[PDB]
RNA sequence: UCAUGCUUCGCGUGGAGAAUGACGUAGCAUGCUAC
RNA sequence: GUAGCAUGCUACGUCAUUCUCCACGCGAAGCA
């Protein structure tokens, strides 16, 4: 054996330690993407029959250059040898030896592979995409060796965490250069390729983390000149790294090399185009499909997915200057304005409006609502603004001075507290305690909350799973109708609220829906599906009762992106709300049987059930930009008649304009949005329950695609993972068969109830355990890799009793309950919840219990299913409530008949404060 | 019943604080949201009762404001 | 709804009823009788229900203006009502040292910054007489906050130091009031 | 282990020609995915060198291109791949051997 | 209204009806009578049905024209309105600056974003903490945007003038912050 | 400053159907008068 | 047998209240 130690060195001139025993082998386990005749996906195989030989400095110091030998069957042996005497002239090619060594009396063939690093770029990929907080021995591995951190730096807890650690994201981006050349060696490696006409499958496994590639078992030889890397699920797996380890950061510098200082761009430079294409030519060589710069030019919407993630990508290599409305002067009546006739999408590129008007005559009231509400003449008139309190890019101080806005600590109902204390509430040791309360704020609450939209992060997506996910999800919204509609036909539910900025100075939304005619609606819908209007979003602060002292604010969008955005998913969405026995469960009431229908319809036939639930921690702040996106196409999937794809285009563009990455008005002042969601636009909760739902299949693709595949004792499953595979990283084109086959698959094992954010999942606990279906932890990793967010304990739930319910959905807790030789599932809320809105109020009116009646009929009608809860204290909430209306009911008569003497008492009023008014509102009669 | 009769009374102590016009000194307005913020999540009464301490203090610095004679007859 | 003049009218048209049913007269005039019955009835209907449609609209008004007045008495009372809530919760509580704090500015003794709560920092407080000084000062401690706080610098009225032995009901009125006490938590 | 095609690519005979008048005849192999929707061949195997045109059964014409220069290894028979063809599509066709 | 135009149809029967009470010619001519005034009240309920009809399409007619007409006035006066915003703000733009980027632009067209970057005469700096205004703002004049600025005001969060004396390590706990710093392009 | 949607409670106004009661014009059963 | 009157049923026209469905207005509550 220590003659076999001196010819594995050969004559490099080395020194190995036995890392692997010499003659015996070494058995681990590393992350594979594989797919034979057999076997397919990506998952963590035993790697076995290797022997790792160490190398050692100059001083006894041990380095990461390994010599791998191998054992090879003679007929593989000299293939390899041919098809490596091609390349081996490829600076990306690790040395090989071939030789062969005597075991017994047979020479056994032998190839070494010279100087590889411990890990493979598969480990990389698999261990930042599967993340179990649990197990990250192979990630931290990799970070100390490549002194990304030290090995102090997980003795932090929550390192991993991207809210609660920030300081990960730079741990990381000390990756991005290793990875960025690893792209650049990958690309020699397909030209070496080309040249000498090998023909392969490039897979992340057979590269090392140095670049270096060195397996050559499967490749073919045709005539020199024509060959055909395929680099598909290469590049695809390949795609979230290299924004999460801010990969293409030495494309900055000058000569892009990381020690120059930064490129100083042309100020007045948007069009980025060529350097698009020059970029897309560095790194992405050989990836076949199209790639549009500027998604005005792309087909449909797989096309405009694909496209606009490569423009992520490249979109943070430019600077943020050149990102926003295109502004241009034009003359009216002689006057020269300053207008929007553009935008520059950091994911679709430039887009032109096509009804540009110079030297016009005069402004029309849709003209001029128009250029009212862009922000070209706002920002074009403010003074400069530099911003020191938040990371997010400042644009303009509209005034001459900041405007901070505070939030009040909210009013006592000394009333209602002083009863609930006589009736033997708040005291020590009570199950039931106030912990819901009015949090009062400082100057800085909307800047500071702005600094939670600082968590969004450029994610580039697996375009291959993305778009087969969307094929996946768009049958979750086969059911229901959708299109465009007049403005006849919008139905507005309150007009008392407020047109945004610049329109909330003159009115409500009132003034602008009675001001313009139908015709000019129509005509402003019209103009937006070949035109571009950026808006501004003023951001609101909420004044609501909570658990928690966070200042929660909102997006007040302006009336033309609020009309515009109406005129399409008004009749998208009323559909979805009026459905009935849906995944997602918008508009059903929990009243009168909703509940239980609808948690028996989440049961629906599943097998071994069990219970899981989550919700999202930065939900609308933390949204990927490419999700957002998809969620916006899925929803236009139903205007394939009434509208072509350039409308569709222009339509997204609109969204993206004003709803994505617009400009916000934040206490007087202009700031660039990162991205995320603009939580009060028109399509806000049903946007979120797409993206829950993209989020969800995801999970139980990557779910069945890292399993063994050999392990699968079940053959139709099995086939169902090859052919997953297939139909992501080998299928350009749909597949409607299998796409229909993965749904009902889906439904059948992994059955969802959606509302916006929130997911209750019915699922199989068999396959669950075996790995072919999405689990709690399948979950984590595609939020940390595809959310750049980390999903803790106390945000989601498992229960393994189902006649219990879920354990939280919309903050209300289920109770299997009796009532009418029937069990039925109840919801209750949270006691303090109640109390709470009980004893604080907004207003000072009301704290004056007489003048408020209903407002306390509706807090026992949401308390009463408390009356069946084993705990008693539960119970004496909801009589607590009856007692309180019955006296501020008789306190009502007695200052009636005091100051007007005449009595109203009726009759009708004694069924407030008797327990069957409210028990109707939970029977199924209605 | 001390612990949730603290709370109360920090609301409603924040409340007259803010109605006295405490909220055009941003430095005192941001003390007193601290303290009434602390006061309303505090688990320990004698913890509540330093908060509250401080709270009362503030609003007593402002002897013209109010008629502590009158209103503590 | 009686008492109205169809109502009555119709009651006797009852009566009217009553004793043809019992005479067992001609059928013409029974029938007569019937269809006057039916028409009183008809009259007192629609007479109370347009009183009844009167009184609903009268007691709408009433609410509404009952409604209309106490939304004013508390919008208008806001200051002072919550002020006197506050003392009442204040007087609850019964605290040691929220109750010795409130005494003592009751007494003139108001602080000048916020009361600290780590273990060591700066408090300055009003000494309008030395009435209250006696009562709280002794040497160099100062009872305030049901808390022991170290003098350490006592300014006269009109900005100039004083040392802590010029303090006494002898030379008390020589002194200038009110005293400025600076002290750290002890 | 990844594989270009782990299972040989189905071909069955077809006719074409340089331009759409010689395409009555069937003197060319093709291979077809086997179950993408219908019938989709990826190129032509034919001891030709002036193909520019295929047809297939209604009636579809489908656009060649010039073939690299290629002697495969079962003559100058040339390989034909269907304009537009992707890289993975280009390799089924050379892994299922030519 | 009483004196519809059928009225006198009614009012026939109601006279003929008292005299036949007065009278009574006999039954026949008085059931005569009686169908004479039932078909008299029938046509004057007819009349007065339809006459309330149009009233109520008339009232809902003018409520409807006179909602119009409030609408439309109110449409002209934010019409007015955003006109005069627009043209305040284009009055306000620095044509010369403005003029000069436009024109070095290939097409005329350029970023929004560096509109203010460029041709903006004022900076207002928003400073949270003091070592971000050693770091950024120190001095009199400091640079950002390749621009040199000159301080002009310095307010506090409360909007109160602070001097650039008061901006120092020891007196950054006595300040409101943050502090808001306007200056001047050079 | 206070967004986008869904659900429910109370009150008020308008419209359309069904049940009971009242009055003219027509169809059916019996009785009375003219013949 | 025809016509008129009386009693009892069915078909057209107008009002009296009584419950349903919708259309909007006002106030209120929960939820994402
Ligand atoms: O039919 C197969 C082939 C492979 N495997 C699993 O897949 C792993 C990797 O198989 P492999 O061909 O990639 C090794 P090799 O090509 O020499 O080296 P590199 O990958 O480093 O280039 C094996 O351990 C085994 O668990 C399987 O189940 N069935
Ligand atoms: O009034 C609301 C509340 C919520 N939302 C939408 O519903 C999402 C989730 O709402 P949520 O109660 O779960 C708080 P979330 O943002 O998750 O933060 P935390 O988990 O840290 O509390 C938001 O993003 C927003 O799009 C809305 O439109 N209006
Ligand atoms: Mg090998
Ligand atoms: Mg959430
Ligand atoms: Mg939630
Ligand atoms: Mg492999
Ligand atoms: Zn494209
Ligand atoms: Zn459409």
């Amino acid at each position: 054996a220590q003659s076999f130690l001196n010819r594995v060195c050969g004559v490099s001139a080395a020194r190995l330690t036995p890392c692997g025993t010499g003659t015996s082998t070494d058995v681990v386990y590393r992350a594979f993407d594989i797919y034979n005749d057999k076997v397919a996906g990506f998952a963590k195989f035993l790697k076995t029959n290797c022997c790792r030989f160490q190398e050692k400095d100059e001083d006894d110091n041990l380095i990461d250059s390994y010599f791998v030998v191998k054992r090879h069957t003679f007929s593989n042996y000299q293939h390899e040898e041919t098809i490596y005497n091609l390349l081996k002239d490829c600076p990306a090619v690790a040395k090989h030896d071939f030789f062969k060594f005597r075991i017994d009396g047979d020479m056994v063939p032998h190839i070494s592979r010279q100087r590889l690093t411990k890990y493979t770029m598969a480990d990389l990929v698999y261990a930042l995409r599967h993340f179990d907080e649990g197990n990250c021995d192979t990630l931290k591995e990799i970070l100390v060796t490549y002194n990304c951190c030290d090995d102090d730096y997980f003795n932090k807890k929550d390192w991993y965490d991207f809210v609660e650690n920030p300081d990960i994201l730079r741990v990381y981006a000390n990756l991005g250069e290793r990875v960025r050349q690893a792209l650049l060696k990958t690309v020699q490696f397909c030209d070496a390729m080309r040249n000498a006409g090998i023909v392969g499958v490039l897979t992340l496994d057979n590269q090392d983390l140095n670049g270096n590639w060195y397996d050559f078992g499967d490749f073919i030889q045709t005539t020199p000149g024509s060959g055909v890397p395929v680099v598909d699920s290469y590049y695809s797996l390949l795609m979230p790294i290299l924004t999460l380890t801010r990969a293409l950061t030495a494309e900055s510098h000058v000569d892009t090399d990381l020690t120059k200082p930064y490129i100083k761009w042309d100020l007045l430079k948007y069009d980025f185009t060529e350097e698009r294409l020059k970029l897309f030519d560095r790194y992405f060589k050989y990836w076949d499909q199209t790639y549009h710069p500027n998604c005005v030019n792309c087909l449909d919407d797989r096309c405009i997915l694909h496209c606009a993630n490569f423009n992520v990508l490249f979109s943070t290599v430019f600077p943020p200057t050149s990102f926003g409305p295109l502004v241009r002067k034009i003359f009216v009546d002689g006057v020269p304005f300053v207008v929007s006739t553009g935008y520059h999408f950091r994911e679709l590129g430039v887009v032109h409006n096509q009804d540009v008007n110079l030297h016009s005559s005069r402004l029309s009231f849709k003209e001029l609502l128009v250029y009212a509400a862009d922000p070209a003449m706002h920002a074009a008139s403010g003074n400069l603004l530099l911003d020191k309190r938040t990371t997010c890019f400042s644009v303009a101080a509209l005034t001459n001075n900041v405007a901070f806005q505070t939030v009040k600590p909210g009013n006592f109902n000394k009333d209602f507290y002083d009863f609930a204390v006589s009736k033997g509430f708040f005291k020590e040791g009570s199950s039931v305690e106030l912990k819901h309360f009015f949090f009062a704020q400082d100057g800085n609450a909307a800047i500071s909350d702005y600094d939670y939209y600082r968590y969004n992060l450029p994610t580039m997506c697996d375009i291959r799973q993305l778009l087969f996910v969307v094929e996946v999800v768009d049958k979750y919204f086969d059911c229901y109708d959708g299109g465009c509609i007049n403005a006849n036909q919008v139905i507005v539910n309150n007009l008392d609220k407020s047109a945004g900025f610049p329109f909330n100075k003159w009115g409500k939304a009132r003034l602008y829906y009675d001001s313009m005619s139908y015709e000019d609606q129509d005509a402003l819908f019209a103009y937006t599906k070949r035109n571009v209007i950026p808006t501004i979003t003023q951001m609101n602060l909420k004044y609501a009762i909570s658990a928690k002292n966070r200042a929660r604010t909102v997006a007040g969008v302006s009336i033309c992106s609020t009309m515009t955005n109406r005129q399409f998913h008004q009749k998208l969405l009323k559909s979805i709300a009026a459905t009935r026995g849906a995944t997602v469960v918008i508009g059903t009431s929990k009243f009168y049987g909703g509940w239980h229908n609808m948690l028996k319809t989440v049961y629906s036939d599943v097998e071994n059930p069990h219970l899981m639930g989550w919700d999202y921690p930065k939900c609308d702040r933390a949204m990927p930009n490419m999700l957002r996106i998809m969620a916006s196409l899925v929803l236009a999937r139903k205007h394939t008649t009434c509208c072509s794809l350039s409308h569709r285009f222009y339509r997204l563009a609109n969204e993206c304009a004003q709803v994505l990455s617009e400009m916000v008005m934040c206490g007087g002042s202009l700031y660039v949005k990162p991205g995320g969601t603009s939580s009060g636009d028109a399509t806000t909760a049903y946007a979120n329950s797409v993206f829950n739902i993209c989020q969800a299949v995801t999970a139980n693709v990557n779910a069945l695609l890292s399993t063994d595949g050999n392990k699968i004792a079940d053959k139709y499953v099995r086939n169902l993972q090859h052919r997953l595979y297939e139909c992501l990283y080998r299928n350009r084109d749909v597949d409607t068969d299998f796409v229909n086959e993965f749904y009902a698959y889906l439904r059948k094992h992994f059955s969802m109830m959606i509302l916006s954010d929130d997911a209750v999942v019915c699922f199989n606990s068999t396959y669950a355990s075996q790995g072919l279906v999405a689990s709690i932890k399948n979950f984590k990793s595609v939020l940390y890799y595809q959310n750049n967010v980390f999903m803790s304990e106390a945000k989601c739930w498992t229960e393994t009793d189902l006649t219990k319910g879920p354990h939280e959905f919309c903050s209300q807790h289920t109770m299997l309950v009796k009532q009418g030789d029937d069990y039925v599932y109840l919801p209750y809320p949270d006691p303090s919840r109640i109390l709470g809105a009980g004893c604080f109020v907004d207003d000072i009116v009301k704290t004056d219990g007489t003048l408020m009646i209903e407002r306390f009929v509706s807090l026992a009608i949401d308390a009463y299913p408390l009356t069946k809860h084993p705990n008693q204290e539960y119970a004496d909430v909801f009589h607590l409530y009856l007692q309180y209306i019955r006296k501020l009911h008789d306190e009502l008569t007695g200052h009636m008949l005091d100051m007007y003497s005449v009595m109203l008492t009726n009759d009708n009023t004694s069924r407030y404060w008797e327990p069957e008014f409210y028990e109707a509102m939970y029977t199924p009669h209605t | 019943s001390k612990m949730s009769d603290v709370k109360c009374t920090s609301v409603v102590l924040l409340s007259v604080l803010q109605q006295l016009r405490v909220e055009s000194s941003s430095k005192l307005w941001a003390q007193c949201v601290q303290l009434h913020n602390d006061i309303l999540l505090a688990k320990d009464t004698t913890e509540a009762f330093e908060k509250m301490v401080s709270l009362l203090s503030v609003l007593l610095s402002m002897q013209g404001a109010v008629d502590i004679n009158k209103l503590c007859e | 709804f009686s008492s109205l003049p169809s109502y009555a009218a119709f009651a006797t048209a009852q009566e009217a009823y009553e004793q043809a049913v019992a005479n067992g007269d001609s059928e013409v005039v029974l029938k007569k009788l019937k269809k006057s019955l039916n028409v009183a009835k008809s009259e007192f209907d629609r007479d109370a229900a347009m009183q009844r449609k009167l009184e609903k609209m009268a007691d709408q008004a009433m609410t509404q203006m009952y409604k209309q007045a106490r939304s004013e008495d508390k919008r208008a009372k806001v200051t002072s009502a919550m002020q006197t809530m506050l003392f009442t919760m204040l007087r609850k509580l019964d605290n040691d040292a929220l109750n010795n704090i409130i005494n003592n500015a009751r007494d003139g003794c108001v602080p000048l910054n916020i009361i600290p709560l780590t273990t060591a920092a700066k408090l300055m407080v009003v000494i309008p007489d030395y009435n209250t000084y006696k009562n709280t000062c002794d040497g160099t401690t100062f009872t305030y906050a049901s808390a022991l706080w170290e003098i350490q610098q006592v300014v006269d009225a009109d900005s100039k130091i004083v040392q802590l032995s010029e303090i006494s009901m002898d030379n008390s009125p020589n002194l200038a009031w009110p005293l400025i006490v600076t002290a750290l938590r002890a | 282990n990844n594989e270009l095609s782990p299972v040989a690519l189905r071909q069955m005979s077809c006719a074409a020609g340089t331009t759409q008048t010689a395409c009555t005849d069937d003197n060319a192999l093709a291979y077809y995915n086997t179950t993408k929707g219908g019938r989709f061949v990826l190129a032509l195997l034919s001891d030709l060198q002036d193909l520019k045109w295929a047809r297939f059964p209604g009636t579809i014409y489908t656009e060649l291109e010039p073939p690299c220069r290629f002697v495969t290894d079962t003559k100058v028979k040339y390989l034909y791949f269907i304009k537009g063809l992707n890289n993975l599509n280009r390799g089924m066709v050379l892994g299922s051997l030519a």
